[PDB]
């Protein structure tokens, strides 16, 4: 078994509405939602990593999400998506999860931490899966006809399907450091820290002690935690250290769109009498259900209507 | 369907960063200045005005382009064929033919 | 733009890819940095939602219609010409019938 | 058999100079080896290459 | 079928019943038990 | 009294929907949904047995 | 159109209390929206204050 994920970090990404209204940066955050899919299958990519422990585990009961400078673990069985209602996840890899979702114009994701604190992250999007068939249907039915229509599958392998990732950026933390009678100590917490000040020479890019800059004060310095031992992906939402090309990792993604067959309903016969060159027809639609016809002439005039109710 | 490319921006504190041309379907770079980003922890640099941001984006086809593609073709003559029933001295042939 | 055709490619398999998309990129909001842009939508998806009737549906003479490969079947239009050519073994002399 | 480069060293793909799991030996090496080698046909099998391990 | 009328009693407790309602029986899906038929909703329903 | 579901059991029985998108033989399946209630109280009918 | 609050007693007893309201947010600006946006314009508004 190969675990490309050992090298690979989750991360905090700013999420425009936490559910209270306000923004924050959020240890999860909705990076791209895809709907490809005909079947309304959706592909959401988030900052989480699910089925991945801290430990460098494939545990499909767990998920792993940052806690400031580090990873820590959460249930799955905790991790929600919600439209206007509540989503069926129906497999999550990673940072990819896929759910089957009731129409609504947004897309809430979260979970609940290992401090029992709930966290989510809510944006915008407008879910109306395309109609497969000439039926408007909401369910899947007993009996029915069966036609062509794509879907995610739930293969963990890929298929030419990519993500880039890259070295993380340092990460500011005013809680990193403090000011000790007018000499401010940096806290290194055993994870590597660039600081400057306004002070002279307070410049130090290379610590990895508990160091103070002397006759300086907190509110002259600046400093950050540096990572360079894992990669992040190369979210839209996430600086990088350099100009042009900081690095480019490729990481596979899991479920690959596929060709599937979708069941749909078929309307009821409608009752149907005759008139002279005339058919009259009764319809009786449980769903919106779309008429039409043509002449098999050299003008077909063809014509058509959705039909909401017996007519 | 497309997909838009956007590679992490480029955050450069206490100076002004450029973008280069290049060469993909629909590709633009823009330089913003006076960025003050902060993250979960705090400001993300130490200059406060002195900042500048490199956005950079292109379109590309997306993966799901393998499945999901509608086909333009260009029309011209048919080939005909058909299926005939035939009723040979009382028996049923049915032949399949150009 | 919003059209079919905004985006481009002559196969399948093919890097060179034709777009035209508007896409536009905008200033970030204050104190974040995310990367805001102004693009029109695919215009496959409009063509999806858009698309209307099929040939399968509109097509004149009662034409059905049937992709890979694509075909149209059972058109009621003019006329078919058949020669038949039948063996002098097939053909029973009028005295013996 | 495609070659990767590592330190103005070339070998093939799938054999690294660096094999016993080399992630964990060499995080840091590892991960600079891989980006440089993002644009070779023989990227992804440099990547099981190095990040698989069976202690 | 589909219309007011469509099932008919004299009274309430009668168990002389008219019925119209075109319910005709369908093949079963592959592989299931399940009983599929195409019949005019009530008409009784539609009425109200 | 006495209980009449002594002698009838649950049942296995054909779902079209078990959430995932796809049929499956479910423990609790939909048998009849009666709605003729003018209140909106729905009576349904499932291969479960409730209380027993 | 109704608005529901209740809570769970201490004895695990449901207690709710239903109530008809027509819940309908005014449009703030020129554009209906279900969720605030990561880019956009900010215009006044009026709260409840969390301030007790
Ligand atoms: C030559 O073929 C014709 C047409 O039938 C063709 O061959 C059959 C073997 C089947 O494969 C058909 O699908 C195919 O089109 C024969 O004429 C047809 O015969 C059938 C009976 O065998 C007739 O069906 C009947 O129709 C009546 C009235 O609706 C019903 O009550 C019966 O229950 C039954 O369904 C069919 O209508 C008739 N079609 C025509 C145009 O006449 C033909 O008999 C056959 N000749 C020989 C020697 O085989």
């Amino acid at each position: 078994n190969f675990n490309v994920y050992k090298a690979i970090r989750p991360y905090l990404a700013h999420c425009p509405d936490c559910g209270e209204g306000h923004s924050c940066h959020s240890p999860v955050a909705l990076e791209r939602i895809r709907n490809e899919a005909t079947d309304g299958t959706l592909k959401i990519q988030v900052s989480l990593q699910i089925g991945i422990k801290t430990d460098d585990s494939h545990d499909w009961t767990k998920l792993r999400y940052m806690d400031n400078h580090m990873p820590a673990d959460a249930e799955r069985a905790r991790l929600f998506v919600r439209t206007s209602a509540p989503c069926t996840i129906t497999g999550t890899m990673g940072h990819f999860i896929l759910a089957r979702c009731p129409k609504g114009e947004t897309l809430t994701v979260g979970f609940t931490d290992g401090r029992k604190i709930s966290h989510s992250c809510t944006h915008p999007f407008h879910h109306d899966p395309p109609v497969i068939g000439r039926e408007k249907f909401h369910s899947r039915p007993q009996h029915g006809r069966e036609l062509p229509c794509s879907t995610y599958a739930q293969s963990t392998a890929a298929t030419a399907e990519e993500i880039e990732v890259h070295m993380p950026p340092d990460t500011p933390d005013r809680t990193l450091m403090s000011q000790q009678s007018g000499n401010v100590k940096i806290t290194v917490n055993s994870q590597t820290v660039r600081y400057k000040c306004n002070c002279g020479d307070s410049n130090e890019g290379l610590t990895t002690t508990d160091k103070v800059i002397n006759n300086c004060k907190v509110d002259q310095c600046h400093a950050a935690v540096t990572n360079h031992k894992k990669w992040q992906y190369n979210s839209p939402l996430v600086p990088r250290n350099a100009e042009l090309g900081d690095r480019k990792g490729k990481v596979h993604i899991p479920f690959p769109l596929a060709n599937v067959t979708c069941r749909v309903p078929k309307a009821r016969n409608p009752t149907v009498t005759y008139g002279k060159n005339q058919v009259i027809m009764l319809l009786y639609p449980d769903h919106p259900t779309l008429l039409s016809y043509r002449n098999m002439g050299e003008e077909p005039n063809y014509q058509e209507e959705w039909v909401t109710h017996k007519k | 369907e497309y997909k838009t490319v956007i590679p992490s921006p480029y955050v450069k504190c206490c100076g002004t960063a450029e973008c280069k041309d290049k060469s993909l379907p629909d590709y633009s770079c823009k330089v913003f200045t006076g960025v003050y980003p902060f993250m979960w922890g705090g400001a993300y640099c130490f200059c406060d005005t002195e900042n500048t941001q490199l956005s950079e984006a292109h379109v590309e086809k997306s993966e799901s382009c393998k499945t999901e593609f509608a086909s333009a073709y260009r029309a011209h003559t048919a080939s005909a064929s058909a299926k005939l029933r035939v009723l040979y001295q009382g028996n049923n042939v049915t032949v399949s033919a150009y | 733009p919003g059209q079919f055709g905004d985006i481009q490619s002559r196969t399948p398999e093919s890097e060179d890819v034709y777009a035209n998309t508007q896409l536009v990129l905008q200033r970030p909001s204050a104190g974040t940095v995310h990367v805001p842009y102004s693009q029109a939508p695919s215009g496959f998806k409009y063509w999806l939602k858009e698309r209307g009737a099929s040939l399968q549906h509109t097509a004149p003479f009662g034409c059905q219609i049937a992709t890979n490969p694509v075909r149209a079947m059972n058109c009621a239009v003019g006329n078919m010409p058949i020669s038949i050519d039948i063996p002098d073994a097939a053909f029973t002399r009028v005295v013996d019938a | 058999p495609v070659m990767c480069l590592l330190a103005n060293t070339t070998f093939p793909c799938s054999q690294p100079p660096c094999t016993p799991c080399c992630y964990e030996k060499e995080p840091e090496e590892t991960l600079r080896m891989l980006e440089d080698n993002v644009m070779r046909p023989g990227y992804y099998q440099l990547l099981q290459a190095s990040l698989t391990c069976s202690p």
